[PDB]
């Protein structure tokens, strides 16, 4: 037990965890500008295009392979993956919008 | 299945070592880690042998 | 010593043989002669300690073997630590990745570095008993908790926030643990020693720790020195500190660059962070695209501008991506902009002296004799070439069991391994045995 | 304290619209290149045209760069400016076309202003106003909201309407601490405690702020400025927290693509709407290129196409090559690199070589900005030995004369000095000589 | 049975303890200054003291350099890291050259690693959890430990374990009948599988059975696993931590080459020679060994030059036959054996001459004896004046078909027929060439 | 099976020896070629045999005479179960695969590693299930019954095999087959087929894999789709050094065993220098497949070297390989191998049109009249008469031209063609 607390004592932080928010650490501060109504990020891009996406996505892909999808993302009934990790990847993926 | 034969007779955790400490710095900050090796519990155990 | 201890080409140099005069003694530091340029060595030296001064470009000239890369080495070596020194290779820039100009720009950024301090209130000490009233009155009725250190030990009154931050990481006392004083942050130090035998397989995140000394709370400073490049590097991704080990940085736009100048310019003037110039040496720059030299022509004359030493043994030959050929192998405006010093050739005592002292590095003995006519061969030859025989010589000593190498065994080393004045005679002598340039050749002996 | 190459350029050294003067902001001689140079400043600064390119020539280490830095001052902080290298345009990331496209958007900026009402100050009380309803009914109705709001040399009661209630609830601020309201578009933003309720507890994870100096009531203006650059790329690069797209940002490698057409118009259609209320406030930049001899023909081709679009800003071109061949073609000889058509497109800016007294009037001026002091004879002796190798050695020679001098405990050069920096530093025609004198390939 | 490629007929240099080569040992012939250039090498290789140390032997096609450059390999021992390279694989796709030969430099020089671990194992006879009566108000509801007992040949034993153990073994879905391992190093629970002696408890079951562990309960052992550098460099850029599901996405995509930082490479040499130093490990160097080094461009080059003069830089041998030759990637530039003159005063020179009729002759037996074959020593003799005649290497792969052509006929001795119909069936270059000279459409 | 309408190479199957291994004058579609023919069958008895790996063996010969033919009869003779690789020249230059990595690639496909895994199962129709949920007495209990042609029995089903068999709906009377030891349910059809025996019965399965296939799989966290995909992206070299030390020790415990395939380069000429340099060194490893390589060109340039070097190839190389030259095929011969086209694609010649065509292909070629031979048939179910005469054959020796006529015609009218400066007129006046 001696020799284990003594090896797992020298763990280091490369650079550190408090360095890194330091330097994310703005001094600017909030400035609320219409930036907001400049930006349209690409998700609002996507949300407010829903007539002509609607209106123009006709093809499909003609040739699929069902159940070729969860073996790409190697998560099955049978694989190299522990049960309860793919278990809480699927959960993720339900709950993720 | 075949290539799974055993490897625990020649294999090293190499993380155990602290070999792997890219990942450290997600977690850990340097005072802290400072004052964890400061803070050894070393010459405790020494004392109870 | 705290680098790996394997022996390389350049390990006896360290540092500089100059004086507070800035003379040269002639057997100093593990150097031989070069008076004049050792001098100018460390002119450059105490320019680059100034500080004052950002932006300059300095040439080393020289024949191969003259000591060019040695002179570098001795030069970072007297610069020493806590200022940065990078070394690459001019054929190192080209990246698949990364554009040369990106290459030679990310060069410059990681030359120079910065210190950065920063300042903590941390109340650190381990917790004898918590109490929460959840049936008294219910919902964070105000608890307390105990910390005791080694000199000292109070009780503190603990808010609802403070509750709800400790119901996640719960803590059982007896445990060492840091509170933030601004943020309120809980971290768990370690356990106590008087759990150490709880039970008999410890979880990976179990760990002892002793009590900590002194007061409860203390006003620390920590220094950190991270150059900009890493600085860059950090901004510009949302995971960026991955980024310097992978070294996918990903051709970094100029926009965070200046925004990091900004910065660091904000903070010197507020003085947390202080600049510490660095220097940049190139080795090999003789090979090169135009367009790097237009681009090191254009940066050299900015105000982060690290001191750059170039090096090449080259004379009057072509410039790559040009037909025609430039004096020195660089183009004439980089000339302009720069200083050159040249290096000349050895003499058979500053030869016999760097022998001896590769010998004595090498923990290798040598007869009179023995050394004499290696530095012979060595006029003769080059000064490279001798090191290896004496490396070879000392292990036919070794197997001849026989304590310090003998002219023979030197002998029997010089005709077991040639020479290339000596292996081109041979090829040339038997041309029709080797591959020629137009791909014919001569296999059987039978004519 | 740090120089390099510069800093001893400030401004044009131009006077008030007239002839330039003949020392003025660390310039000395070529005043008619100076007084273009001012003309184009007032060019800009007029903001009307679109796309105006000029170029300068001349011989090496004179000055090239030097006005184009002077003119970079003299514009201002505000006005945008992106130095380039001919070099830089090669980006193995994505084409070169693409890559002058984004300088040339991110040469242009834009500056938008913002007033704001505040209304802030310590929480005092938040009581209700109860008053009859409109329609039959015997639930309470509230007509508004009372809050008291307590600063530094000033306290002041607000009477609302009673929406506030969502805000005042979402904000999870109580009493006694400080808050800020915004008149017109309402709502309410808890900033932290009230520094006086401190000391209430032993511990605490919240901070404490002071209370707001000066009226509850305030009236900031705010300016904030961005390039068109930063629009666009704001604009396509996605944003988010757990957005598929947002870890497909992660696990992976940002790079530069190609931003469609259709997005830049689009971000200058906003831009002019935005604009048309008097808003923002459009201001063209300059982008500077350095030895624009270096650019592919292609590249040339792509700026003769792009100079005529209605949004290009100035740029400004250096070259100091002659009669030369262009990159990309064997047979095309065209001054100083660069097309004829597209010389065609600019105008031409000579720069003149300077004179000995020139050269000895910049060395002092060198010397006194780099802290450091001649005597007469040593500055003659540089400046005769910069008229005979070259003027950029003679500046470069200055620091290990000072530094020579300091190993003297000596406080200023003298000729000892000098000659020693001269046989231990060489330049390139004494380097060139060794190079002809000797056969052992050095 | 056994196969052979124009190799396995060497063991070694085969030298003796005063370092004179033997005329005929270890399968080589002659080249007795190669060999004792050759075994001085491997002396300096065992000695672990020099670094960046590089040599390069030149010579004639067929005159032993692959040969030398494998049996000096051979002598030196599967533990010493031995890398072949040729000049080709250098250029990637992916990343920069540089790059590359950076990575087969760390590649080369290799380190062993010892560290002891202890480990519970055993048929789990019954587990317990422990829960506290106390709420002490910092929980909720917790076990304040787990009592599971071990079962093995040799003896049982019963354990106490924390809660992290308790929900690593509950994660594990292990119910009494179960043989499991328990790590006491890193807390590591993973489930062998069902023991063997619950076959019979249903007619079938889709688990695997496992027989009883030998061993009490808990053992403590240690590993010596030998691991190189650059596989430090991988893991440590390559992490395989993480049950995210970004990591699983990370571990999913391939594996691309990247400029590893001159940053981490340092660091990794910081923690190497903290542990050399506490006498946990031990470094050994290695070798690595380019064939047709011509095939380099000058960048790759220059950068050796560069690359041999670091401190870790291991010994690097390199081939080359060609003599007079331009350097690829420059216009002008001839230099002995494609080779840069910098780099080749930075290396040694090592000749190989050609070799006799007699050693042709030796040669050929001793291959012939290798493949199990039976030769007359009137037909050995033509095949030893027919490859004079043309080439070494053709009478050794001629050597080959002639066992067919002997089984055909079902003799079982090579007879000078059979060599005959072999050479009309089979031409050399000469042949094809002079055959090349006259003929109507490229032949 | 093995769907296919017609190839080049289709007729030979086989090639064609005897036990001394003497050529027939035709045997299996092969005509003419005696020697090459027995060096091919030498060579196809060196990759039985086994013993000895890593050698190159070079085809060398006019263009349509025999080349191509001859690799494919190896591979035809040499039979199933073996590796067999043949690529094109060109193949190896990949965008985003190193030709060194591609080539390494390439010479591990061609070593296949057989494995034999011995497992137990059950099989036959089944005729009763019942599964109940969890009660104090028992967690779950599940019977099942099974009948074959001989047995019929119930089974005790403990937990996991009712979930197994509840994940997929089963129903009674249809063949299934149960894997005990994977624990994975298999349906062999309904009750279509009949049962045989007991339901336990003892076999092991063997399957075949090549190197560079074990190299993928274990490369990556799902290396098998990396299979089929072709992302494999430069395997590193610990993972083959490591795969290779496997092999040796699986081969000396007898758990798997090696098959030297063959490995065919065509169009070897346009390789790049720098992949002969590879190649002369991994032809001399331990794990090395047979390489033969065709050629047609002769003394020519070798791409990436400005020097030209004797059929294409560095001298090196060609002292590392063995050369087999093919002759050119007589009017007797191409008769023949007409005649056999023409059976191979159904086509009834009279005497004198195969006459006819022997001599234009004699004059011009003989891909020409194996070309002619399929066209021919069109205009004689156009004249709605199976047999295909002289007038057939004229018609379409004049329709669609040949290479000389084609020439000539160009020299004769060279002003309306495109020369090499891009001049050409349009314009008939003037
Ligand atoms: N002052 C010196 N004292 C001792 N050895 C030196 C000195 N200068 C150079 N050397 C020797 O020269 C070698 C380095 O030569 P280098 O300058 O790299 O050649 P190049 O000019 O081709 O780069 C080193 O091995 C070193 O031992
Ligand atoms: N009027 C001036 N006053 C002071 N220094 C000058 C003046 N003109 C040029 N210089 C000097 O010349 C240098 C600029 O060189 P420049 O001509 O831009 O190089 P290039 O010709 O390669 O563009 C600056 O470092 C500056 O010190
Ligand atoms: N002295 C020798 N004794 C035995 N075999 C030899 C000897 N020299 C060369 N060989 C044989 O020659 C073959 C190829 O020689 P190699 O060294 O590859 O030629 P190169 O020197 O052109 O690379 C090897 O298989 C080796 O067995
Ligand atoms: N012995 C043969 N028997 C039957 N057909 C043959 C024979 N030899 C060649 N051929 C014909 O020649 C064609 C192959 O041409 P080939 O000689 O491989 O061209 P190249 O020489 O350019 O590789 C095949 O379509 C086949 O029909
Ligand atoms: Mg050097
Ligand atoms: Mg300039
Ligand atoms: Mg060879
Ligand atoms: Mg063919």
């Amino acid at each position: 037990v001696n020799k284990l607390r003594c090896d797992r004592r020298p763990i280091f932080g490369k650079n550190l965890i408090d360095l890194l928010t330091k330097d994310r650490r703005v001094k600017y501060d909030k400035s609320s500008i219409i930036d907001n109504e400049l930006i349209k990020p690409l998700q609002t891009r996507v949300l407010d295009n829903r007539k002509i996406i609607d209106t123009f996505a006709v093809l499909t892909p003609s040739a699929v392979s069902l159940d070729m999808r969860k073996l790409a993302l190697g998560l099955n009934d049978d694989s190299s993956v522990g049960e309860n990790t793919r278990l809480k990847v699927m959960q993720n993926c339900f709950e993720v919008s | 299945k075949l290539f799974k034969k055993n490897n625990q007779v020649n294999r090293v955790d190499l993380d155990f070592l602290n070999l792997v400490f890219t990942l450290n710095d997600k977690d850990l900050t340097s005072y802290h880690a400072e004052e964890i090796s400061k803070l050894t519990c070393v010459k405790n155990f020494v004392e109870e042998v | 010593l705290k680098s790996l201890s394997l022996i390389a080409a350049h390990s006896h140099i360290t540092g500089l043989g100059l004086d507070e005069n800035l003379q040269p003694r002639p057997t100093s530091e593990g150097m031989v002669g070069q008076l004049q340029a050792r001098r100018a060595a460390g002119v450059i030296l105490k320019m680059v300690q100034n500080g004052t001064i950002a932006g300059r470009a300095v040439l080393v000239a020289g024949p191969p073997s003259t000591g060019k890369t040695a002179l570098a080495m001795g030069v970072s070596q007297s610069l020493g630590k806590d200022v940065p020194f990078t070394a690459i290779a001019g054929s190192e820039i080209f990246s698949l990745e990364l554009s040369k100009t990106e290459a030679l720009t990310q060069a410059f950024r990681k030359s120079i570095g910065i210190k950065i301090k920063e300042e903590t209130e941390l109340i650190e000490g381990e917790v004898v008993e918590i109490q929460i009233d959840r049936s008294i009155t219910g919902g964070h009725k105000q608890g307390k908790l105990t910390i005791k250190t080694t000199d000292m030990e109070t009780i503190y009154e603990l808010g609802n926030k403070m509750i709800d931050g400790l119901t996640k990481e719960k803590v059982l006392a007896g445990d060492v643990i840091s509170i933030d004083k601004a943020s309120g942050k809980i971290t768990k130090l370690g356990r106590s020693f008087a759990r150490s035998r709880d039970y008999d397989a410890m979880g990976a995140d179990t760990r002892f720790v002793q009590c900590p000394e002194g007061e409860l709370q203390k006003r620390k400073t920590v220094v950190h020195t991270v150059s900009l490049h890493e600085i860059d590097v950090i901004n510009s991704r949302t995971q960026g500190f991955l980024a310097l080990f992978t070294g996918d940085t990903g051709e970094i736009r100029s926009e965070v660059r200046d925004q990091i100048n900004t910065k660091v310019a904000e903070w010197k003037e507020e003085g947390k962070a202080e600049i510490v110039p660095g220097v940049l040496f190139i080795d090999e720059v003789h090979m090169l695209d135009i367009e790097c030299f237009s681009f090191i022509n254009r940066a050299l004359e900015d105000e982060f501008a690290p001191i750059v030493m170039m090096a090449t043994n080259r004379g009057v030959s072509k410039t790559r991506g040009t037909n025609y050929k430039s004096p020195h192998g660089l183009p004439l405006d980089l000339l302009d902009r720069s200083i050159i010093i040249t290096t000349k050739s050895y003499n058979e005592q500053e030869i016999k002296t760097i022998l001896s002292i590769r010998a004595q590095e090498e923990e290798v003995e040598l007869s009179s004799d023995a050394l004499d006519l290696l530095t012979k061969t060595g006029v003769e030859t080059s000064l490279r070439y001798s090191s290896n025989l004496i490396s070879v010589a000392q292990q036919i000593a070794m197997k001849r069991k026989n304590n310090t190498v003998e002219v023979e065994d030197v002998k029997r080393a010089y005709l077991l391994f040639l020479d290339s004045a000596r292996s081109v005679k041979y090829v040339q002598e038997n041309e029709s045995q080797y591959i020629d340039d137009q791909g014919n050749v001569q296999i059987s002996i039978a004519k | 304290t740090r120089t390099a190459a510069h800093t001893h350029i400030k401004g044009l050294g131009l006077d008030e619209s007239g002839v330039a003067k003949r020392v003025e902001g660390g310039f000395v001689g070529q005043i008619e290149a100076r007084e273009a140079c001012g003309v184009i400043v007032d060019l800009i600064k007029a903001k009307k045209m679109s796309g105006r390119a000029i170029l300068l020539a001349g011989g090496p280490s004179t000055g090239k760069t030097a006005l184009a830095l002077a003119i970079s001052q003299e514009l201002g902080p505000k006005v945008p400016f992106c130095p380039l290298v001919g070099s830089e345009l090669y980006s193995v990331e994505v084409k070169k076309t693409e890559t002058l496209m984004e300088n040339f958007r991110r040469a242009i900026g834009l500056r938008i202003k913002e007033t704001k009402e505040v209304y802030e100050g310590e929480v005092t009380e938040l009581t209700p106003e109860d008053a009859e309803n409109p329609l039959g009914g015997y639930g309470k109705t509230i007509s508004h909201v009372i809050v008291g709001l307590k600063s530094a040399k000033g306290t002041k009661t607000l009477r609302l309407d009673p929406t506030i209630y969502e805000s005042i609830q979402r904000e999870k601020v109580s009493i006694g601490d400080v808050i800020y309201i915004e008149a017109n578009t309402g709502a309410v933003k808890r900033v932290g405690r009230s520094d006086a309720y401190a000391t209430e507890f032993d511990l605490e994870t919240e901070e404490y702020v002071p209370l707001p100096k000066g009226e509850v009531h305030k009236k900031k203006e705010i300016v904030q400025d961005v390039t068109l650059h930063d629009l666009d790329v704001a604009n396509a690069r996605p944003q988010g927290g757990q957005d598929v797209i947002s870890m497909m940002g992660q696990l992976l490698k940002p790079k530069k693509t190609e931003i469609t057409e259709k997005l830049r118009q689009e971000v200058n259609k906003v831009v002019a709407k935005y604009i048309d209320q008097g808003v923002a406030e459009l201001i063209p930049g300059v982008l500077f290129i350095d030895e624009v001899n270096m650019l592919d023909i292609e590249i040339f081709t792509y700026l003769n196409k792009a100079l005529e679009s209605n949004i290009a800003p100035v740029v400004v071109l250096a070259s100091n090559r002659g009669m030369t061949t262009v990159r990309g073609t064997e047979d095309v000889i065209s001054p100083h690199g660069v097309p004829p058509d597209l010389i065609d497109r600019l105008l031409i800016v000579r720069t003149l070589p300077y004179d000995k007294d020139e050269i000895r009037t910049i060395i002092e001026r060198r010397a006194t900005v780099e802290r450091l002091q001649v005597e007469s004879s040593a500055l003659d002796l540089l400046a005769t030995m910069g008229t005979e190798t070259s003027l950029r050695y003679a500046l470069q020679l200055l620091a290990p004369c000072g530094i020579l001098a300091q190993t003297s405990n000596r406080k200023e050069i003298v000729v000892n000095d000098v000659n020693e920096a001269k046989l231990l530093f060489l330049d390139a025609k004494r380097s060139t000589k060794i190079l002809e004198t000797s056969a052992n390939y050095l």
